[PDB]
């Protein structure tokens, strides 16, 4: 049972290896990935695609002129999305768009900031609502009662989400600011002429479906205001997923399955290869070992099994790209 | 006259003078009356070669830089000129207790912003001295005035005025604010944001109440009646002999001037009603202008410096890139650390050059929030990799043990 | 014995992780404890200084106050209490035999950090008094380990407190002293002249040894037994106040007197000891005066005596007959540096 | 607003002329009508050189 | 590995044969075996087989440590 233990694991081995070789290389980039990480999180939230690559090749440049190394393949997906949040938003209902997915990160981290939503065609309503379940709450500000419902809110710990947001409330302004006063384990806040408690599981949402609107500079200095305005490559991938669905219903059902378990299969072993490093790192054994090596072939067997689909979806996209041009 | 008057004050409280001390302390006084309200750069280094060029020409002595001019009573039983870590040092320590006793704030302090305490702190130690601070958001206006006027014992009023609001609510914050001024004796600085301004009957309000020291509106008829018998028996309990209503309404006037400070924070002043009240007649004439403006590089790096030096940022080699002088804003290059500051500057302006934002100031925000978001990244993404780099090197190293093992027996 | 002045230089310093809060004294065995600002407890020897005694971590915020007292019964050891910013107040015992720090109880009840505790020793009863941020003055039994009397005295909330018998007095951030009646738990007078909060007050105490401050004026005020008070506040100024007479007391128809205002420290005056006819403060411009109250100037000034602010001193008390007023005089500041004089 | 409920409610249709002169009632009102029967419709009529209106309500119809 | 001890402070710097530096704070700083550690605000200077040097300062406040730069 050892020397197959010692036989199985020349993969991990190699891997292992590799990963330690390229160590160095990943440490002499961390600086410039951390940097560019931040000026997307930071900066190109209310950015079009063509603004957001100029302002990069810019920012490219200005790094390397003061030579500090960054990773020449970067990408905001690969570096800040995990799987696990990725899946999480697809299932919620958020676009397949590459796009959508870097204003996704760039909304779920930022921790510090109130995010601002400027999203015309009211999805990241539901997106979101789908996200947190049913503890989330819609409050307006057009609507009377709103400042005790967000009072109550904030005390019980809610996720609160406020429409409207160019008709800015600023009785929430120290909300906005998050100039809070602690008193000892318990933090409290003044909104309108009393003080309320902070739950600490207590997260604001701006959300604003008017593009060109007014965002008062307190507000517009203060949030992440990020655009979610729909793109070429979203209108070409919904044109082919409709004309697919109202063509082949069976055959798109049968893809999206595929695809869904596809990323499954991946996300499983992701996980699996995390437990392995984990329990080989907190040493019977050989046994439990021996079964996570025996579904992970199964898993990879599983998607060279499933990678047999792919040819035809191609066809169809190379076949409808005139349509979705057009 | 604001200027005679500023001197005979820090002469009046301030020790024994020198004829250096008294060049020093008139040219101070020169910076703040004369050029507290120059907006370019080049137009301050205007104003101090006309400084040096007037001091040398009538006063036949140090630097006399804006910065360079450190006059405050903060340090001292008297206004006198003190160094410049001494006091950066007390400043960090009363901030740390500001930020424990009223609200936390991570606010990390320069140069820039100990100049501008202490001016703050010099007009709203006057009598009659009411500021108006123009700068761009996130600057750290009312942050600082709330905590001048905690070092000075003032009491703070922010107007709680919202949408759907009118004049009848303002009228009211502004007649108790006047009440606790005058029959509570107690001292307050008022805090006017230009978003407080919803409509331009409350400029007009604030327009009466700085000209005079009273707005006559808010004491008409049965509430005049009330605020004449209201401070008859303020002034029997205080013990003086006022009957006549002349002498006592002058009295609540000088009460009010006295004890109480207004200081305007203005975000824009290209706007239209923005520059309603910075053109104002007795706004104008009345308030200190105080134009702080968009942070200039020095302070942003200074603040940038401030907030990386406590991350873990060098562990690598790094190459002295060879860049022109006038491209490095920092200290010269020695660590990456002065060329991730600079990095972050270069980007910073060049996206707000790209954006056009014209001659609006820039706010600094997007650059603080760049900062701390960096600061945090880094920090998770040197866990991770260190984590992830002994959970790999333990596992190579056992199993090389057990392989090891396994070819010995 | 009485009269002893500290020398110029310091004889020895204590090296403390962080700031220093709080330092006292035990009246027998020359060791001193020093507070943290990280929550640690310290026990210095005044000879060893090289390594503490003993050093535990019972809270998780910053030590705010404590005070010790040699506990005495007609039928007896040290009891040590710290106050911090945890919501919670801790009650130790110092063992002489094995010389080591034994936790007994803790007291919760307040509403936000606590910032100063009094102990004192009355008809074989041992009393902790407290006052927090929540406005309420509040003591707790040190055997029964329940609450006794709590009241809201002041507006603001309260900062420093000090027992003289069964009376308590209070300075708090509303520039106030209040002079309560524990006991009945209402108040007798109010205090007003102060434009800054109340940092330390204090009671001043009768001795029989000529103090000005120190003596009894009539026979109503001997029967008494408290006449003046000593605050000092964020003004850079110690103002000696007056008690009027009261009439279970009932407050005359109410107002406290300013003797004498002291001035001439060159920040916020943080706390106060007396000693004989000298008054020793502390403030946060580095610097340690010493006032006489006879004439009410400064004779000795410590200049830089510490790198940073200069949070907490204290002498021995000379009024109790059960503690000898040695001649021990230590300093807690902020530079994370504790000094001590010796001889 | 009561005929509009009416409408919803029982059905028939509706009309409104000339919104631009009401324009906050159609920017609060309206938007948070038409935000969130069978034989109910509605009808406005603007003008083409008259005020802008809100985005989020000419969308949605 | 190495063992360390404040000037005037009552901790001990151990440091472990895995890279871990302990305080009795811990943070493993070198991912191999550390070969010697000096002390001398406080600077502690780490040097470990995988020919780099990373310098530590122990800030007291928090009990936390800091790197302020290394050498490699
Ligand atoms: N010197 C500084 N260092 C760090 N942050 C600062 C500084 N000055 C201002 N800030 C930032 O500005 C914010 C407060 O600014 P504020 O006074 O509200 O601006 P405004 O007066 O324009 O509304 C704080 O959240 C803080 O992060």
């Amino acid at each position: 049972r050892s020397i197959s233990l010692v036989k199985s694991l020349t993969f991990e081995k190699e891997r292992w290896l590799n990963t330690t070789k390229q160590f160095s290389k990943t440490s002499q980039e961390l600086i410039g990935n951390c940097i560019i990480s931040s000026i997307y999180e930071t900066y190109f939230g209310h950015l079009n695609e063509r603004e957001r690559g100029d302002m990069l090749v810019i920012l490219k440049r200005l790094l390397g002129k003061f030579a500090v190394k960054y990773d020449v393949n970067y990408r905001f997906i690969d570096y800040l999305v995990t799987l696990d949040e990725k899946m999480k938003w697809l299932e919620c209902g958020l676009d397949k768009n590459d796009y959508f997915l870097e204003n996704m990160s760039i909304v779920m981290n930022s921790q510090d900031a109130v995010p601002f939503l400027l999203d015309p065609s009211s999805h990241m309503i539901t997106v979101i609502s789908n996200y947190y379940g049913n503890k989330t709450v819609l409050l307006s500000f057009l609507e009377e009662g709103f400042v005790k419902r967000l009072e109550n809110a904030v005390r019980f710990g809610s996720v609160v989400i406020i429409q409207d947001g160019e008709f800015f409330d600023p009785i929430i302004s120290r909300l906005i600011s998050r100039e809070f006063n602690h008193a000892g384990n318990r933090v409290t806040v003044e909104i309108g002429d009393h003080e309320v408690d902070v739950s600490g599981d207590f997260k604001l949402f701006i959300h604003s479906c008017d593009p060109s609107g007014d965002i008062p500079i307190f507000l517009r200095s203060r949030v992440r205001l990020v655009h979610f305005v729909t793109n070429k490559e979203s209108i070409e991938t919904r044109i082919f997923d409709i004309t697919l669905t109202e063509e082949n219903a069976e055959m798109q059902r049968k893809r999206e399955d595929l695809i869904k378990l596809n990323t499954e299969y991946r996300l499983k072993l992701k996980n699996l290869e995390k437990r392995l490093l984990e329990e080989l790192n907190n040493s019977e054994l050989m046994v439990t070992l021996n079964n996570l090596k025996k579904e992970a072939m199964n898993i990879e067997k599983k998607l060279s099994e499933s990678e047999e689909f792919f040819p035809q979806f191609d066809n169809l996209v190379e076949e409808y790209s005139i349509i979705g041009k057009h | 006259t604001r200027l005679v008057r500023g001197v005979y004050t820090a002469i009046n409280t301030g020790p024994r003078q020198t004829l250096r001390s008294l060049i020093r302390l008139w040219a101070y006084e020169a910076w703040r009356i004369f050029a507290d309200r120059l907006v370019g750069v080049k137009e301050k280094n205007s104003f101090e070669q006309l400084l040096y060029e007037t001091v040398d020409k009538y006063l036949p002595l140090g630097n006399i830089s804006s910065t360079s001019l450190l006059f405050s009573g903060l340090l001292s039983l008297d206004f006198k000129e003190v160094n410049k870590t001494d006091l950066v040092n007390f400043i960090e320590e009363r901030f740390k207790t500001f930020c424990d006793e009223e609200l936390e704030v991570p606010m990390v302090i320069h140069e820039s912003m100990v100049d501008h305490i202490l001016r703050i702190d010099r007009a709203l130690k006057q009598v009659q001295g009411h500021m108006m601070l123009i700068g761009a958001s996130r600057t750290g206006k009312t942050i600082l005035t709330r905590f001048v006027a905690w070092l000075n014992g003032l009491k703070i009023v922010q107007p709680k005025i919202h949408r759907h609001s009118n004049l009848s609510d303002f009228d009211m914050i502004l007649k108790k604010a006047i009440s606790d001024c005058s029959l509570k004796e107690s001292r307050t600085c008022l805090i006017i944001d230009e978003s407080n301004i919803l409509e331009t009957a409350f400029l007009e309000r604030m327009n009466t109440l700085l000209a005079n020291a009273d707005i006559p509106d808010l004491f008409q008829g049965e509430e005049y009646d009330k605020l004449l018998n209201n401070l008859r028996n303020k002034t029997r309990s205080l013990g003086l002999l006022l009957d006549t209503e002349q002498e006592l309404y002058d009295w609540f006037v000088g009460e009010i001037a006295k004890n109480l400070h207004v200081v305007f924070t203005i975000c824009d002043p290209t706007n239209n009603k923005s520059s309603a009240m910075i053109s104002s007649p007795a706004l104008f004439n009345r308030c200190i202008i105080n134009w702080m403006g968009d942070w200039d590089t020095k302070t942003m790096s200074q603040v940038a410096n401030n907030m990386v030096d406590v991350v873990p940022m060098e562990f690598t080699d790094f190459i002295v890139p060879e860049v022109n002088k006038e491209l490095v804003f920092t200290e010269p290059i020695q660590t990456i650390r002065d060329a991730v500051v600079n990095i972050l500057i270069h980007f910073d302006r060049n996206f707000y050059q790209k954006m056009k934002v014209g001659v609006n100031p820039r706010s600094p925000g997007y650059f603080i929030d760049g900062l701390r978001a960096l600061v945090k990244l880094v920090t998770a993404k040197y866990q991770d990799l260190q984590e992830n780099q002994r959970f790999v090197n333990v596992g190579l190293e056992k199993l090389n043990e057990s392989v090891l093992k396994v070819n010995e027996l | 014995v009485l009269k002893w002045i500290p020398r110029n230089l310091p004889s020895c310093l204590i090296n403390v992780e962080s700031s220093v809060t709080s330092v006292k004294l035990h009246p027998n065995l020359p060791i001193v404890f020093v507070a943290t600002d990280h929550g640690k407890l310290y026990a210095f020897d005044l000879f060893n200084y090289t390594i503490p005694l003993a050093s535990l971590q019972s809270h998780t915020k910053a030590i705010t106050s404590m005070d010790v007292l040699f506990t005495n019964y007609t039928n007896n050891y040290l009891v040590i209490v710290t106050a911090s910013k945890d919501l919670q107040i801790h009650v130790f015992k110092w063992v002489s035999e094995e010389c080591k720090f034994q936790q007994i109880r803790s007291l919760l009840g307040h509403e936000h950090i606590v910032s100063a505790v009094k102990i004192w020793q009355k008809n074989n009863d041992v009393h902790i008094a407290s006052c927090s941020r929540d406005q309420t003055v509040k003591i707790w039994d040190f055997h029964n380990g329940w609450s006794l009397k709590t009241f809201q005295p002041h507006s603001q909330w309260v900062r420093s407190i000090d027992v003289l018998g069964d009376y308590i007095i209070s300075g708090s951030h509303d520039t106030t002293l209040r002079l309560t009646h524990w006991p009945s738990g209402n108040g007798l007078s109010v205090g007003t002249g102060h434009e800054f909060p109340i940092e330390k007050v204090k009671f001043i105490h009768f001795i029989e040894d000529e103090i000005r401050f120190r003596t009894p004026s009539t026979d109503r005020y001997k029967n008494w037994g408290m006449q003046y008070c000593v605050s000092a506040s964020r003004d850079r100024t110690i103002k000696i106040w007056e008690i009027p007479l009261p009439t279970a007391p009932i407050p005359n128809p109410s107002n406290f007197r300013c003797v004498l205002t002291l001035k001439g420290h060159l920040s916020w005056v943080r706390d106060i000891s007396i000693r004989g006819q000298y008054l020793f403060s502390c403030a946060d411009d580095k610097s340690v005066r010493c006032w006489d109250l006879n004439t009410g100037q400064c004779l000795h000034v410590w200049e830089k005596l510490h790198t940073g602010f200069v949070n907490c001193l204290d002498l021995d008390v000379d009024f109790d007959s059960n503690v000898t007023p040695r001649q021990m005089m230590v300093t807690g500041g902020l530079d994370c540096k504790s000094n001590v004089f010796m001889r | 607003q009561e005929e509009i409920s009416k409408s919803k409610i029982e059905g028939g249709w509706i009309l409104l002329q000339n919104i631009q002169m009401s324009l906050s009632w159609v920017k609060t009102y309206l938007h948070k009508h038409v935000e969130e029967h069978e034989k109910f419709k509605m009808f406005m009529t603007c003008h083409l050189t008259g005020d802008k209106l809100p985005a989020p309500l000419l969308q949605r119809t």
